[PDB]
């Protein structure tokens, strides 16, 4: 009726407080991530079958 | 879990005699069941095995032909039918109880088993008999086995067991890493090909008894001589 | 290969055969779903909590009437899970006449969703001696007054049943209606032959007879 | 020729 | 006056929309380029996992990355040893009607959800025989759709009432409880550190929240139907999750703004299920039309396909290790592919 | 008959290479229960043609066998056993669709396994009756002066009364329950039943008119090509499936 007024007022002043870093930087660091595990993803490089463990 | 025995005592040789399991407290019909006997001085030697369902049955050598296993599942009862018995079959058995699935502990429960007294592969090598020790220090526990047990997977199939004096034996470690349930982390269990060492780091008391090491990897089970270790 | 893993194996069987073995079982069963509205009759069939199952045995056929009024959601996020229904009884009382309109609209939206394009309805018409009672107090022109006609018994039913089957634009999707006697027990008969002939022209268009 | 002797093959 | 919080929450709106705009200098598309792409990879079927009898819904890698679970109206939870390829248990489900299932890390226990409105917990390596049911969790009106665990007494439960639970399973009350979403949520997703989780609801938002005090940090929007699944980056700050548009949004988490959109002219209906591999480049998605494809999450483009089922491809999950990823599909069959 | 011989052995590879096309291009489908029997029909019906043509096609190519006895038999054996089971499973595969469409896995396989167990039965007594006679070949020597005729008797009934009175029956059946419920059923029943007639009448006609030894003119050329063409029906029937279906090629 009338408490969601409050509820959603600071509920969306709690969320502008919040800190934001630039989304070019956020995009690097998930290119960072990807790139520094890349030879860790048997998705992305096929495993070999010799310790591939659902092949042989 | 209750795996209380009956029908055991004096007997002639070569008459006939039937092993009775009770087991309760537990889903019988999914258990494999295993019989193990135990002569009054010497070690544990496998007896018989029946698979979940009856599906599979083995026996030993000793035991083809000669003896036969038979579970129920509607009443929870696991029957050995004993024919022809002989001088050398006077033993304690224990009925056992073993699930076989990924990660399970097979052989994690023993029965209190019964005394039967009659009136008159692979094999193990532990490389001792008796162990002076003192509570308070690490005492180590070897091994050997007649070929390699490491199998085509990962793990060896090397288990250890504890038997204190007048008590039924109860499982420490299974697949030689991994510690049973209920057991205290104290003991440690490592091997590498054919030899094979429990660490007991920590010594307290109640561990007097005899330690024996038995084989999974292929039929029959064979199990250790049985290491004392006393004090 | 070792002992261990053929154990295993059993173990696997042993379980597979209980599986196959329920699975027979529940092959059995015929799946219905019961829809409508608030106060639609839904307790009439026979005779927090998320769906009302019911289960009946009748010439040989157990029938699980899924009578789910409970979600009070977005229905179109969980009626998926009913994709695989025999039929649907889709009872609407007739007395009141209100919830009529939102009755056809749900008619008209479960009629044409996606995952019920070809599922056949058992359409009930439910409290047929009060709406008789009450369409001579009270003539019929007051829901549908386009071709309400005369107030006559039959006659409005009649109306009530063809804008009913005018909702459906579905080729292959017969509507059962059947003019429910008030509160007499004998739908168990009209469900059983309306799902008997939902099997055998389920079973003709199956063996690509056409 | 299937279950008898064939005339001329 | 009431006027005056409409206008302030407008207000409010607006300042969100402005700093997302202001942060947002650029965009991922303009300095994703100049890198290798993944390029085309095929995988294959290289286990298929029967005895299913209908609908899969919900599959969950363990931790140990060999076992899994499955649920449907087959009545019964199965729990399957993938690399032997047979079912290691059995659990007889109280009620056929199961939308989610989770393996708790430890593989101690497993938690079954549905329609029933009752989360069900079920104690595996008990010393019973049997696998018997250790909890039951009641208080979601609304029907459950994602449940998962953060330890073996923390379980976070997403339900059809709108609302997220988390729940102490010893006590089996709700330890606290989010109410932030509007439309019903879908789906839920436990960050890697196990201190946020994310939620998509049918209000095409995704809320992040805190797991312990438990107010909604953040609110991501954007999608134009109803969002279906939702999964964490590996990195665990950032998420990605499809939704009816048939289309996938990646959110950041210290960055408002959604980096990218996957979509294609071909794709017509929406996402059933999303995640991702261990680099995280790869984000698999099951799709409309019985199909999964394999998004490269940097270049936005669909580096692959996986061979179809013969329906609806419910539920897939790129196991702890990034060794294999099991699809399960409304065939009632499950694929384990590399 | 020089020219009879590469006319009779050309037409061979014909009925060869359109029964083998007819056979594979069910796999065009694979990528129902309908389809589960379908595909059980055109494995026995490969079944046939490996174990029918290739065999007379290589004797008349060779114009002798030349072979051991003990593959004559076998050869021979596979040949009934192929004749018996394309029209038993033709017959079964009726039979569930009559029962399925009147009446609205395991027991397929039990049903499936029991007709190739008859088949194998029916099959024994071929080469229980014939033996090798000196050119060593399986001359079919008869130890009755009825018994060639009433093996002849007996394998009509069986591969000719009985099948074409069920497949007509059950096929009766469903146009008839239809009825009570079309052209559609009327067109199936009469072209799979004038298919069987045309299939099977030309052969066990000449068939019973040499064993009555009635001076039929077994020397003549026509009686002689008619003699050999006894696989035809497994080189129509499964064309005829699918061109009927003509949606599943498409």
């Amino acid at each position: 009726s009338i408490a969601q007024a409050r509820k959603l007022v600071e509920q969306l002043k709690m969320e502008a407080n919040i800190d934001r870093i630039k989304v070019s930087k956020a995009a690097a660091d998930l290119m960072a991530y990807c790139e520094a595990h890349a030879k860790e993803d048997p998705l992305l490089t096929p495993v070999p079958a010799s310790e591939n463990p659902f092949r042989e | 879990v209750q795996l209380v025995e009956s029908g055991g005592g004096l007997v002639q040789p070569g008459g006939s005699r039937k092993l009775s399991c009770s087991a309760s407290g537990f889903a019988f019909s999914s258990f494999g069941m295993h019989w193990v006997r135990q002569a009054p001085e010497k070690g544990l030697e496998w007896v018989a095995y029946i698979s979940s369902g009856s599906g599979t049955i083995y026996y030993a050598d000793t035991v083809k032909g000669r003896f036969t296993i038979s579970r129920d599942d509607p009443k929870n009862t696991l029957f050995l039918q004993m024919t022809s018995l002989r001088s050398e079959d006077t033993a304690m058995y224990y009925c056992v109880r073993s699930i076989y699935y990924y990660g399970s502990s097979p052989f994690d429960f023993w029965g209190q088993g019964t005394t039967l007294t009659v009136s008159s592969d692979i094999v193990m090598t532990q490389a001792t008999s008796s162990v002076p020790v003192t509570p308070g220090e690490s005492v180590s526990i070897s091994c050997r086995s007649s070929k390699s047990l490491l199998h085509s997977n990962g793990n060896t199939y090397l288990y250890w067991f504890l038997q204190r004096p007048g008590q039924s034996p109860q499982l420490l470690i299974y697949r030689m890493s991994n510690l049973a349930s209920g057991v205290p982390d104290r003991f440690s269990g490592s091997g590498s090909g054919t030899a094979f060492t429990l660490t007991i780091s920590r010594l307290e008391a109640e561990d007097v008894g005899v330690y024996y090491c038995m084989q999974h990897l292929e039929y029959p089970l064979t199990f250790g001589a049985g290491t004392k270790l006393e004090l | 290969l070792s002992a261990e893993d053929k154990a295993a194996v059993e173990r696997s069987k042993m379980i597979e055969k209980n599986l196959k073995e329920d699975g027979i079982s529940a092959a059995k069963d015929v799946k219905l779903l019961l829809l409508g509205a608030d106060n639609s009759g839904k307790s009439t069939i026979v005779k927090t909590t998320g769906i009302v199952e019911t289960h009946f045995t009748f010439k040989n056929l157990h029938f699980r009437l899924f009578d789910v009024g409970g979600q009070r959601s977005e229905r179109k996020k969980w009626i998926h899970c009913f994709e695989d229904v025999t039929a649907i009884i889709f009872c609407v009382d007739l007395s009141d006449y209100n919830r009529m309109h939102e009755s056809l609209m749900l008619f008209d939206s479960i009629c044409n969703n996606k995952f019920f394009i070809d599922t056949s309805i058992i359409l009930f018409l439910n409290k047929k001696d009060l709406f008789g009672e009450k369409i001579k107090k009270s003539p019929l022109t007051i829901c549908f007054p386009e071709y309400t006609g005369p107030n006559t018994y039959e006659d409005a039913a009649a109306y009530i049943q063809a804008q009913f089957e005018s909702k459906n634009r579905s080729p292959n999707k017969e509507i059962y209606c059947h003019m429910t006697c008030a509160t007499d027990t004998n739908n168990a008969q009209v469900i059983f032959d309306a799902v008997t002939d939902i099997i055998l022209q389920m079973n003709l268009r199956e063996y690509n007879l056409v | 020729c299937y279950i008898q002797n064939c005339p001329l093959g | 006056e009431l006027d005056q919080l409409r206008q302030e929450a407008e207000q409010l709106k607006n300042q969100i929309r402005d700093a997302r705009k202001a942060c947002a200098d650029a965009t991922l598309s303009q300095i994703t380029n100049n890198i290798d792409p993944v390029g085309r990879i095929q995988m294959r079927t290289r286990r298929t996992l029967r005895g299913h009898l209908a609908k899969i819904y919900a599959m969950h890698w363990g931790t140990d990355s060999r076992l899994l679970v499955s649920a449907s109206q087959d009545g019964k939870l199965i729990i399957w040893d993938s690399y032997t390829t047979n079912k290691v248990h059995a659990i007889p489900l109280r009620s056929s009607w199961v939308m989610t299932c989770a393996y708790a890390p430890s593989g101690n226990y497993v938690a079954c959800g549905g329609l029933d409105n009752i989360c069900s917990i079920y104690n595996l390596k008990t010393r019973e025989g049997n696998v018997r049911v250790s909890r039951e969790l009641a208080g979601h009106t609304g029907y459950l759709s994602c449940c998962r665990f953060l330890d073996d007494n923390q379980i976070v439960t997403s339900s059809g009432d709108t609302t997220c639970a988390l729940w102490d399973i010893e006590t089996g009350q709700q330890t606290t409880t989010f109410t932030g979403h509007t439309g019903d949520v879908m789906s839920l997703s436990l960050a890697p550190d196990t201190r946020l989780f994310v939620s998509g609801a049918c209000d095409a938002s995704a809320k992040l929240w805190d797991v312990r005090e438990g107010m909604c940090r953040q609110t991501f929007t954007g999608h134009e139907s109803d969002i279906n699944a939702i999964c964490f980056f590996p990195n665990g700050n950032a998420f990605a999750t499809g939704s009816d548009d048939a289309t996938c949004r990646l959110f950041d988490l210290r960055a408002d703004q959604e980096l990218m959109t996957y979509s294609h002219d071909n794709i017509i209906c929406g996402i059933t299920s999303v995640s991702f591999s261990k680099s995280g480049r790869l984000l698999l998605a099951g799709y409309d039309d019985f199909n999964c494809n394999v998004w490269d999450a940097l270049k936005a483009d669909r580096a692959g396909v996986l061979a179809g089922h013969d329906n609806r491809v419910s539920c897939l999950g790129v196991t702890d290790d990034g060794m294999a990823v099991a699809t399960g599909s409304w065939d009632s069959f499950l694929k384990i592919w590399n | 008959n020089e020219a009879l011989a590469r006319v009779e052995v050309a037409v061979l590879c014909l009925i060869l290479l359109l029964a083998l096309s007819g056979n594979a291009c069910v796999l065009l489908a694979l990528r129902s229960r309908l389809f589960f029997f379908m595909k059980h029909l055109s494995i026995a019906d490969l079944v046939v043609a490996v174990f029918q043509v290739l065999p007379q096609l290589l004797w008349d190519i060779t114009f002798r066998f030349y072979g051991p006895d003990l593959l004559c038999r076998l050869v021979k054996y596979l040949q009934v056993v192929g004749m018996f089971a394309s029209t038993y499973l033709l017959l079964l595969m009726s039979l569930d669709r009559c029962l399925a469409i009147c009446q609205p896995r395991r027991t397929y396989r039990l049903a499936v396994l029991a007709t190739w167990l008859g088949c194998l039965v029916a099959s024994a007594p071929q080469v229980h009756i014939f033996s090798l006679r000196e050119v060593f070949d399986c001359w079919a020597v008869f130890i009755q002066p009825w018994g060639p005729k009433a093996y002849i008797t007996w394998i009509t009934l069986a591969v000719y009364i009985v099948p074409v009175i069920v497949l007509a029956t059950c096929y009766g059946l469903i146009s008839f329950k239809i009825w009570q419920n079309k052209i559609r059923t009327v067109k199936m029943t009469f072209i799979i039943v004038l298919a069987f007639i045309v299939c099977w009448t030309p052969f066990f006609f000449v068939q019973m008119w040499s064993v009555w030894d009635a001076n039929a003119p077994k020397e003549a050329s026509a009686f002689i090509i008619v003699m050999l063409l006894a696989s035809l029906n497994s080189c129509c029937n499964p064309w005829i499936y699918m061109l009927f279906t003509g949606h599943l090629f498409h």
